[PDB]
């Protein structure tokens, strides 16, 4: 399992 | 390959959003607490779950989330 | 007193949402395993809850789905 | 706690 960062935008 | 969602997230904020690789899938989990409304209080949660395709480095794989509310989970071609 | 709430549960069939009293609330619970769509699996769950008025009994407190997907929550005037 | 079944219609 990887995490993924959701960035702001 | 390549890899290219788009979803609608309104009720969620980034901080209530966890985007993941597990497997051969890119997971989408979406989770806010109880919240007023304009008749009660309410909590919403969502899985979903996409197949990534075989030519996709999972390390490839971002995530970002627009003013409008739309999240975008993408992996450039390779 | 009385108690109305009209909800649209659109994603979930009878059997997916639970209707209960719990002290001076009434809760709905909905929730739907993951299921096929058009790019992925999808699986969604939610939880409102809604205060009951004093002069309303909680055994009183009746709940019906539409055809069109509309969960209306009744407790006739007392 | 008190259950309230869902009444198809």
């Amino acid at each position: 399992e990887i995490p993924v960062p959701v960035q702001p935008s | 390959g390549h890899f290219s969602v788009l979803l609608d997230v309104k009720h969620f904020s980034p901080e209530e959003i966890a985007v993941k690789v597990v497997g051969e899938h890119v997971e989408v989990h979406a989770r806010h607490e109880e919240r007023p409304d304009e008749h009660g209080f309410v909590a919403r949660e969502f899985h979903r779950r996409y197949r990534l395709p075989p030519g996709v480095d999972p390390a490839a794989v971002t995530s970002a989330l627009s003013p409008e509310g739309v999240l975008s989970i993408q992996a450039a071609p390779a």
